[PDB]
């Protein structure tokens, strides 16, 4: 359980619009804002607002337990601080297109010999990893926006002992 | 840099059990219950009111208490003939006690009139073992021997009887 | 008779497939209704297969005559028998 | 919120809402009216977000022709405390007054509590009114009642938490009781005492 | 940076650092951070200390109340039209159950800019007597909110010339909704408005205008202290 | 279609409980109240969602 | 036709005094509406420098005191400049930038905040005359205005993001104490003497 | 589609004058009437097709969990695109791809 | 991906026993065989009743 209040005030600051000044008519393409379950403003630029929420709990800015759901189908943007969700740690894939590290792990080995020495090089242990970025807690409604590779020999593209893996050739590329 | 290795993903999950452990939930949450918990719930109604107009010269008499702060100790055991000292899970185990520690809570009282307070004992709540309020979170290896405790036990449950 | 009018468009190819003539449905329409009600039909070549009515305020009258049309106008069949299928028997004989 | 009426069955399809406090359920269009906006377009543009589909407007319509006998608020807000299963006999400006407490508390508590502060709860109304519109239209599929992300797990916490409510609530009358029998001896009374 | 010398300076620094709006180079050296884009023109941001006196309020039409939805009512007010620039609001109160507002405004188009060409461009001390009469159109529903902190809004005006930009404080803002009059209280709502007002503009009295320069001297003592 | 009910309302002329009776006919659109120890009659309209609970709001309202 | 419901005519000899502007707006009576961030504040007061050093204020919260710096810092602020010629001119230390693409920015000292303007209908702005009881319209608001901070990097942006995630990080409210003895001890000696009162009130009851 | 009163904002139900002859739009709470433009006051399908193609957003592009194709694009012939299945999910209906172009962002079918 | 048909991606398992599951199928294969036990458990009480009607 976290306060929705700073949540509150990261929205405000970066240009959500309350419910009083909202037209259904004008704003015919806006992006409901949800914040545990409550209806609190529009936006019309969801994808910098979600970029800037994500980028903010993977600092250690908001708790990393929140919840950043982002609906596209139905123009919905929900955040939940409630208490009881259950959560599992992933390891986050860099997926700036503008970055070199594109469809790659952020953990490298820096952070294993960090980890392993257990303090930094100017304690280190999993909460220095989920602050720096490279690991993230996603709970099963996040879960329905995510796209996860089952192992890192994944992430890049005749023996009748060993198991076969999927081709998962319905896409011409994966993200 | 390298590319990272499933012994390398081990060692994130060794990590990862060596931060939380595996009843960290259990105690979290026992931990925020005590810390905020009880005083949110005090404060929900913090005010009892009682009104008289007496008149037997109207004086419109106001009583109302009002609760403060809650005070938390370590559990504590009074034996029959008075004395009491501190108390520890083994003991509890051996002679059906139940592990708890008292709470305290400030009222104050206030006689408003109108012509037209020290710490209470409300009660005992069961400490959760391994907590931050148990007795046994401080207790490094040799004394939880010399406690007849198992180093091996995770804590995460409560000693009733 | 009123201003109102009534006109419904059936689908050609599912009105074909049942093997059903415009003239029956209008047969139909007639002998339910008596003479309360003027029905014309457009013809076989028609682009869209069009079949209208006139009644001889009446929107909502209208309304709950056009509801009452689509729910219970049979054109043919035995009711309760929502669905049939042909099915092959192999018989000893 | 109950959607009436079956497919091609009952007349027409009413949208009737059930109130907390409430012996009969309500249809949506004079509780809308009760919060505070009359006319009927204003009702639709909180509803739809989409002028141009009809299907709604015409599933709406009904709710529409039911509701227009009603159209000012404070007789909304009299049918609302009519009902309101309180004592029997109380006045019409008792009823209004009771009708905007139950209004304003209970009634989607989770959004605000304050007065004057209703719009959300119109925005919010018509969001839930859409919803179900949405799934009635075969748009979208029912929600998941077994997905586990509407889940919620409780540990000690929240279970102590709602036993230690409880059971304060009943020290706290067990304190009230006590003090209304000794203010009977008129006694400077240690307080200590009252506790249990 | 917790020492009040350093804050100070800060300010100071802050004050130094302004640009030049004239200083063409001065601007384009300016880049933004993140759309790496250079600066075109500048404004100076000052307060307004003519209007600090009065009190401002945002008001604001909620759902059919708006004044373009209402065709009938937009085209006899005229399809920015003088007349809603120079409306007249009259808020009166039966009883704190029943509330409402009256709105009156200039039918003819040459009487509203006449009119408007007056306010707009007083600047002596000469004001003729224009007696405007202005003419009720409807009644609306009212609502208001109060700010907690007093510059909780402000309006932004600009003047190229000097090359500047006015802010005003707002007080609160008013929300207002189209109200249907009951057919059984007409006879009380009557009694209530006036089918006419007339506007006459004199010169404010010498009380008035030392009372007004007394509000506006906790903004600026330098140009207004009493002597 | 006239419809007649017992109700559970006061009278406030002869303050006998339990006597009171609640006849609508909302083919015409009235709605009779009658006092089954008083034989007083009260009249007044009624509309297509009216209960009885509104007649005798109404009644409530004319009596003050 | 919806007939006019007022006919009687009267009509009301009201004067209003109106004081001269110091500024008149030029082609369009548009003014822009613009919502006040958390981080920002407006001081209409002139620039006092040793007021503004006495009056600093310390405080043991952390966040609280890191909050009242940066507003402080990104206060909106004007000061009288003495001219190089013996006059006396008003200096300001804020801005407003436009860019290329028409968007405006509001310019504090180096911190620059980025404006989203919003298109609103039947929106105007109007003076109250309390003393008069009437509302007199000024200008139209034709667009709303929200400031939103241009960068991560901005130093704004990164002490309310150390703010707001220290604030929440602080949560203590029980306070720890040592029991000495029986909590129960005060309930039985009071009880105790309860009773003994309860008997000596009987007995000099029954004595009366 | 049906328009609302111009002067209170209710639904402007159709009338018919026998006089007259005429499908005027009245509010029934006023005086107000405006003369209607078209005849058809009402229009019911049984079997609709609306809603298929209309569950479309401007950012669909964006979803990383979306399939990603080849498909030429008929407008500025783009060689990637994203696809998806009808967003209508009733019992009947069909399995056809709308395929949505990264660059113009209209639909298109493959047929 | 969304709108997958593919055998591998709605619970179609390649693999023996003798090979090795995958994940995906692993966790595939738990559902079915959850689904058998749900099944058991549920049925026991009707067929129970039916046959203490049919004895009586
Ligand atoms: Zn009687
Ligand atoms: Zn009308
Ligand atoms: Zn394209």
């Amino acid at each position: 359980g976290s306060p929705s209040e700073p949540i509150i005030n990261f929205l405000e600051e970066w240009g959500m619009e309350p419910l009083e000044d909202y037209d259904p008519a004008q704003h015919t393409k806006s992006t409901r804002i949800f914040v545990n379950g409550v209806w609190t403003g529009i936006h019309r630029d969801p994808s910098m607002l979600v970029s800037t929420m994500r980028d903010l709990r993977r600092s250690g800015a908001i708790s990393p337990e929140v919840s950043i759901i982002r609906d596209i189908r139905e123009r919905e943007f929900k955040i939940f601080t409630d208490v009881g969700r259950v959560y599992r740690p992933l390891f986050i894939v860099e997926d700036d297109e503008s970055k070199d590290n594109k469809g790659e792990l952020r953990i490298t080995k820096e952070h294993i010999r960090k980890i392993q020495q257990g303090y930094d090089d100017d304690v280190y242990g999993w909460s220095s990893l989920v602050t720096s970025g490279v690991i993230e807690y996603v709970d099963g409604e996040e879960e329905e926006t995510i796209m996860i590779a089952m192992t890192p020999e994944d992430l890049q593209t005749n023996d009748t002992a060993k198991r076969i893996k999927p081709e998962m050739s319905t896409s011409s590329h994966h993200t | 840099d390298d590319t990272i290795t499933t012994e390398d993903c081990w060692t994130v999950i060794s990590a990862f059990f060596e931060e939380k452990g595996l009843v960290s939930q259990q105690l979290d949450s026992f931990d925020e219950f005590m810390e905020t918990s009880i005083q949110d719930l005090v404060w929900e109604e913090p005010r009892l009111i009682l009104d008289q107009p007496a008149q037997h010269d109207n004086i419109n008499k106001r009583y109302e208490i009002r609760f403060g702060k809650i005070y938390l100790s370590r559990p504590t055991m009074t034996e029959a003939d008075g004395t009491t000292h501190a108390m520890f899970p083994q003991e509890a185990r051996l002679r059906n006690l139940t592990y708890s520690s008292p709470v305290y809570l400030d009222m104050e009282k206030s006689m408003f009139t109108s012509i037209d307070g020290n710490k209470v004992h409300i009660g005992k709540v069961p400490i959760m073992l391994r907590s931050k309020f148990c007795s046994l979170r401080t207790l490094d290896e040799v004394d939880l021997y010399k406690m007849k405790e198992c180093p091996y036990d995770m804590g995460g449950y409560f000693v009733i009887n | 008779q009123s201003p109102w009018l009534l006109r419904l468009e059936l689908d050609r190819a599912r009105m074909l497939d049942k093997q059903l003539t415009m003239n029956q449905v209008a047969d139909k329409i007639s002998e339910v209704f008596s003479d309360d009600l003027f029905v014309m039909w457009s013809e076989d070549n028609a682009d869209k297969l069009i079949i209208r009515c006139r009644v001889i305020e009446e929107d909502q009258m209208l309304k709950r005559i056009e509801a009452h049309m689509l729910d219970l106008i049979a054109l043919r069949g035995i009711p309760g028998i929502s669905k049939v299928y042909m099915v092959k028997h192999k018989v000893s004989v | 919120i109950k959607l009436y009426g079956r497919e091609d069955k009952g007349t027409g399809r009413t949208i009737k809402a059930t109130l907390p406090y409430v012996k009969q359920d309500i249809p949506i269009v004079i509780v809308f009216r009760a919060l505070g906006v009359v006319p009927d377009g204003e009702i639709l543009q909180h509803i739809c977000y989409d002028e141009n589909d009809w299907q709604m407007l015409e599933m709406l319509k009904p709710c529409i022709e039911e509701g227009f006998v009603i159209q000012d608020k404070e007789v909304a807000l009299d049918f609302i405390g009519r009902r309101g299963s309180a004592a029997l006999g109380i006045r019409r400006e008792k009823r209004i007054q009771y009708a905007k407490d139950i209004l304003q508390k209970e009634l989607l508590p989770h959004i605000t509590q304050e007065e004057g502060f209703e719009t959300r709860k119109t925005f919010f109304l018509g969001y839930m009114v859409n919803r179900l519109l949405l799934c009635a239209l075969e748009r979208k599929d029912q929600d998941d009642r077994d997905h586990f992300g509407k889940k919620r797990l409780d540990l000690a916490g929240p279970l102590l938490a709602n036993l230690f409510r409880i059971l304060f609530r009943k020290l706290t009358r067990e304190i009230y009781r006590y003090m209304q029998r000794c203010i009977e001896t008129d006694r400077d009374f240690n307080l200590n005492l009252a506790v249990k | 940076d917790t020492n009040p010398r350093s804050q100070l300076h800060s300010v100071e620094r802050t004050f130094d650092e302004v640009i030049d709006p004239r200083n063409k180079n001065r601007l384009q050296s300016l880049i933004h951070p993140r759309k790496k884009i250079k600066a075109v023109k500048a404004w100076h941001f000052f307060p307004d200390t003519s209007t600090f006196d009065q009190v401002f309020h945002s008001l604001k039409f909620v759902g059919s109340a708006s004044l373009s939805k209402d065709r009938p009512l937009n085209e006899q007010l005229g399809q920015v039209n003088a007349s809603i620039l120079t409306s007249l609001f009259k808020p009166i109160e039966i009883n704190p159950h029943n509330k409402w507002i009256s709105l009156y405004a200039v039918t003819d188009k040459l009487s509203a800019e006449s009119f408007r060409k007056s306010f707009n461009s007083i600047k002596d001390d000469n004001i003729v007597n224009r007696h405007v009469i202005y003419d009720h159109i409807k009644d609306f529903d009212q609502m208001f909110r109060g700010h907690k902190k007093l510059f909780e809004d402000f309006a932004i005006s600009f003047d190229d010339i000097s090359d500047r930009a006015f802010f005003v404080p707002i007080v609160g803002r008013l929300e207002l909704k189209k109200k249907r009059i009951v057919p059984g209280l007409v006879d009380m709502v009557n009694r209530t408005n006036y089918a006419h007002i007339r506007m006459d503009l004199r010169n404010p009295s010498t009380q008035e205008t030392a009372i007004r320069d007394s509000r506006r001297e906790q903004y600026d003592p330098v140009n207004y202290s009493s002597i | 279609i006239k419809q007649k009910l017992e109700t559970q309302f006061t009278c406030l002329f002869c303050n006998h409980d339990n006597s009171v009776v609640c006849t609508l006919d909302k083919k015409n659109s009235i709605g009779l109240l009658e006092c089954k120890k008083c034989n007083l009659s009260f009249q007044a309209p009624i509309n297509s969602l009216s209960q009885p609970i509104d007649i005798y709001s109404d009644w409530i309202d004319a009596c003050e | 036709h919806t007939k006019s419901v007022y006919d009687n005519g009267e009509t009301l000899d009201i004067s209003l005094p109106i004081h001269p502007k110091s500024h008149i707006p030029q082609g369009k009576q548009d003014r822009w509406v613009v919502k006040l961030p958390d981080f920002l504040d407006i001081n209409a007061e002139p620039f006092d420098p040793r007021p503004f050093e006495m009056n600093v204020k310390t405080h043991e919260d952390k966040n609280q005191e890191l909050l009242d710096k940066l507003i402080a810092v990104n206060t909106v602020r004007w000061r009288y400049a003495k001219s190089e010629t013996g006059g006396i001119f008003k200096e300001t230390n804020s801005q407003i930038i436009q860019w290329e693409d028409g968007t405006y920015s509001l310019r504090v000292g180096s911190e620059i905040f980025d404006m989203f303007t919003t298109n609103t209908d039947d929106n105007y702005l109007v003076s109250e005359h309390n003393e008069e009881g009437i509302l007199m319209t000024e200008s139209t608001l034709s667009k709303s205005v929200k400031l939103v901070p241009a960068s991560f990097q901005s130093t704004t942006h990164q002490k309310l993001a150390k703010a707001l995630s220290a604030k929440q990080k602080k949560e203590s409210y029980a306070r720890s104490v040592v029991t000495k003895e029986d909590p129960e001890e005060r309930q039985r000696r009071l009880e105790s003497q309860e009773n003994e009162r309860y008997r000596l009130e009987r007995r000099r009851k029954q004595a009366e | 589609s049906f328009r609302f009163c111009l002067e209170c904002n209710n639904m402007l139900y159709p009338k018919e004058d026998k006089e007259n002859q005429r499908l005027l739009y009245s509010c029934r709470n006023c005086d107000y009437t405006e003369l209607a433009e078209d005849p058809k006051v009402y229009r019911h399908e049984l079997i609709t097709n609306i809603g298929e193609t209309a569950g479309i957003v401007d950012d669909i592009g964006q979803d990383p969990t979306l399939p990603r194709s080849d498909k030429e694009c008929p407008e500025c012939h783009s060689r990637d695109c994203v696809f998806f299945q009808s967003q209508q999910r009733r019992k009947d209906t069909n399995m056809t791809l709308f395929y949505v172009c990264l660059n113009c962002k209209k639909t298109f079918r493959d047929e | 991906t969304k709108d997958d048909f593919s055998p591998e991606s709605k619970g179609f398992v390649e693999n023996s026993y003798l090979r090795g599951l995958t994940p995906q199928e692993f966790f595939f294969h738990a559902m079915a065989g959850r689904e058998g036990l749900i099944d058991t458990a549920v049925k026991t009480a009707e067929t129970g009743y039916i046959q203490r009607r049919l004895v009586k």
